[PDB]
């Protein structure tokens, strides 16, 4: 008998910090002549170089594909007016400078040698622009934007449509249009509330660059392992070995680095792998849960799926899930059809309703009791097929023309 | 990339400063992606700031709609 | 009905815009691009196992043969054992290269078939999953170590500002559309569909009646035909 308005976060990773490895001065340092020796190990670092380069540029391609999905930029009309509900929380603030949501913000900041850290292609702000460009889309045209030109759509009739997807119609929204903005501002409220109060709810991100911050660290402390070596420093061996055997514990000491940095490339191009899975789950979600309405259980939030609200988030995105959930049910008695002149009426569209006395029609995700007439029902078959059939007689919507 | 050339067509980017490249402060089409809010095109090569895209600022109101 | 309204002029765009794209694909080498760079990736890894046999690993000889009957055996047995974990070394490399491969050509194949799953041999509701905009259907194709699918979809253009109401009180009770929405040129108000241009007089066969029209908000007053009484008046 009534409904609540909730919102879920749901926070997928996109990309990590571009690495690049330089094989030389990694294993042999500033030595001439270990860059020598290793020149007689084949390609390995040539090899290393191209895995690098090709995980960078997917690690782009993957970040281009989850937040560049429109080529046109839309821009908030200046009248911030949807019937009374309220964006300021997703919507961009012009005070700041950096252009983003407050939260956006937040988001922002609740997260915090031969290794260059490559900026990626898409920093913080053309991807804070992005997003407030899909979410003028979403506000204004729809779903629209995402199926072809922009076609203008008014905020209620868009939330009508969007009921009316899931079974629900719009008779219940024009009643209760400002139960509804309440219930989403405060549902908002209470969300910016707990992800400003939750420290953990960024798991994912902040575990993605631990690792990555300890593998990086890993592979800074292993130029320190001796590989059972006389001494960890190629310059102490050149200036206080003989060379004959020098250069076995150089080859040894190049032979140990270079697997410790197979091991890193391994596990690099593993995390990159379950990395672009992830991206390619967001992408989805980006595709199907915010540019249009999408009919999948459990796919876009909890319950029945109204809309989602893509915001930035640092090497991640996060997806404000706004979904439809019933509430406060009552009993009721069916019928499995009604037994008029010994024809059988179905409902078209809902369900036989009784509270104890009478019988009426409504829908399944809402109680809408209406007198059963012939609009809403259809006659198929007679009465003494079907098992349980109640007993009550039909209105005639054309019957009182002719009466009188 | 993170080397400083103020100790070693100048133009410092976050990255890292691009020799040889003027910036334009038109902005097109990349083609060849650096990073740091940068890329260099050939068109002589030139760096501009990325475009994100046409700008269209739909009239938003709460009783008009538009049908194709 | 609009299908069979201009059924001629959907086959001439149809034929127009698979002639124009079989034009396209022949001058644009992108598309393929990502099994050329599959290509280029095996044959990269081929050019790397062939120049690891060319690798010393700081030994004075790339040939065993050469080490055999060059050097002492009693220590050409630990430079033996020196080449045979180098080249093993390699050989793990390029396995494990082409278990991550494998794993992302294998993640790559499931997606493609849960895209042929799902708007090739039946319509798919999902929106951008295998097409922009309200796709259509599809056209498989084979290619060299890939698939190449030909999605036609369902483009609207050529827009028409409107002016629209959430219902219309008629009677002291709120009529609301069942499918369609309430729009106007100016002067009446029609009905018509959320995809296309089809006005339509206001009858109560397409719209249902729920509550009056005191509880809405922003309705207009307009009268609702029904043909009962043009029936009944002769
Ligand atoms: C459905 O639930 C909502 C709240 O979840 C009810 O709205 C409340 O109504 C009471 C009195 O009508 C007010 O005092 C509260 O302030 C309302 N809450 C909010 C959040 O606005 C609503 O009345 C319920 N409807 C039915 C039919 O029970
Ligand atoms: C929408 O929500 C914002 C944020 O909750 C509201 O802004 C607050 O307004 C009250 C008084 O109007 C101030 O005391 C708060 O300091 C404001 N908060 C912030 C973060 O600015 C805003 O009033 C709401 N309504 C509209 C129409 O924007
Ligand atoms: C079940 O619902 C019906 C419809 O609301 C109830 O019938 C009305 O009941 C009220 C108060 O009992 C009367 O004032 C109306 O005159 C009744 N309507 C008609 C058409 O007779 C019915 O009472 C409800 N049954 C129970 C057990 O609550
Ligand atoms: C509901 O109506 C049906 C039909 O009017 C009733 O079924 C009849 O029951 C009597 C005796 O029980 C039989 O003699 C008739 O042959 C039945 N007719 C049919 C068409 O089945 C049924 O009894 C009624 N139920 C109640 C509770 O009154
Ligand atoms: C809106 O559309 C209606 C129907 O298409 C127009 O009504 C017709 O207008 C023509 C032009 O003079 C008349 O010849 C017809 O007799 C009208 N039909 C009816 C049923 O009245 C109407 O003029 C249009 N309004 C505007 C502002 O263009
Ligand atoms: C639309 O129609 C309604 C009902 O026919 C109008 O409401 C009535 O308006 C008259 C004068 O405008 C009042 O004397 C009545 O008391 C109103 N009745 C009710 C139930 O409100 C409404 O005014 C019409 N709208 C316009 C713009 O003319
Ligand atoms: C709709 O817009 C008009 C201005 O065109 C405004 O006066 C009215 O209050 C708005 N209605 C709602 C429900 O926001
Ligand atoms: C490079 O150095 C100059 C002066 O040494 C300084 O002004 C400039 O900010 C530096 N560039 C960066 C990117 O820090
Ligand atoms: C509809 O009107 C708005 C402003 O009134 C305008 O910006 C828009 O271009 C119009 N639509 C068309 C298709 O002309």
């Amino acid at each position: 008998t009534n409904f609540t308005i909730s919102v879920t976060t749901e926070i997928l990773p996109v990309s990590m910090t571009k690495t690049s490895v330089d094989c030389t001065m990694y294993i042999c340092g500033d030595s001439t002549e270990c860059s020598n020796l290793l020149l007689q190990y084949g390609s390995f670092c040539t090899q290393l170089k191209r895995a690098l380069t090709g995980i960078a540029v997917e690690q782009d391609k993957n970040t281009q594909e989850v937040f560049a999905q429109v080529k046109q930029i839309y821009k908030t009309p200046p009248i911030k007016y949807f019937g009374g509900f309220n964006f300021s929380q997703i919507l961009p603030d012009p005070s700041k400078p950096s252009k983003r949501s407050p939260i956006e913000d937040l988001l922002f900041n609740k997260v915090t040698k031969g290794l260059t850290v490559l900026p990626p292609l898409l920093t913080d702000e053309m991807i804070a622009q992005y997003t407030s460009a899909l979410l003028a889309g979403t506000i204004t045209s729809g779903w629209t934007f995402g199926a072809g030109p922009a076609l203008q759509i008014p905020f209620p009739m868009q939330m009508a449509y969007r009921f009316n997807g899931i079974g629900v119609t719009q008779n219940v929204l024009y009643e209760n249009q400002k139960l509804i903005a309440n219930q989403f501002n405060s549902a908002i409220g209470k969300i910016q509330d707990s992800l400003s109060s939750t420290p953990s709810a960024l798991g994912k991100l902040q575990d993605v660059v631990n690792h990555n911050a300890q593998a990086l660290n890993t592979l800074v402390k292993q130029l320190s392992s001796k590989f059972g070596a006389i001494s960890s420093v190629l310059n102490d061996i050149f200036s206080r070995l003989d060379p004959p055997e020098a250069e076995v514990q150089i080859d040894r000491l190049i032979t140990g680095r270079l697997q410790s940095l197979q091991t890193y490339v391994t596990q690099q191009l593993i995390r990159a792998a379950e990395i672009r899975a992830s991206a390619n789950l967001a992408a989805t979600k980006m595709s199907e849960c915010v540019l249009g309405q999408s009919k999948r259980v459990d796919f876009c939030g909890k319950g029945y799926h109204l809309m989602s609200f893509p915001q930035s988030a640092p090497h991640g995105v996060v997806f404000l899930h706004v979904t439809y959930v019933p509430a406060q049910e009552k009993n009721f008695t069916t019928a499995p059809a009604i037994c008029h002149d010994g024809k059988a009426h179905f409902p078209r569209e809902g369900v036989f309703v009784s509270n104890g006395t009478h019988w009426f029609v409504t829908q399944r995700n809402f109680y809408e009791p209406q007198i059963i007439t012939t609009d809403n029902t259809f006659v198929s078959g007679n009465c003494d097929v079907v098992i349980g059939i109640v007993n009550n007689t039909v209105y005639d919507p054309l019957q009182p023309e002719l009466d009188s | 990339q993170g080397v400083n050339c103020t100790e070693v067509n100048v133009f410092q980017t976050r990255a890292g400063c691009l020799i040889g490249a003027e910036y334009v402060n038109n902005s097109y089409e990349c083609d060849i992606p650096i990073g740091a809010g940068i890329c260099a095109s050939y068109q002589s090569i030139i760096a501009y700031t990325m475009s994100l895209g046409a700008e269209n600022s739909v009239a938003y109101s709460n009783n008009s709609i538009a049908i194709p």
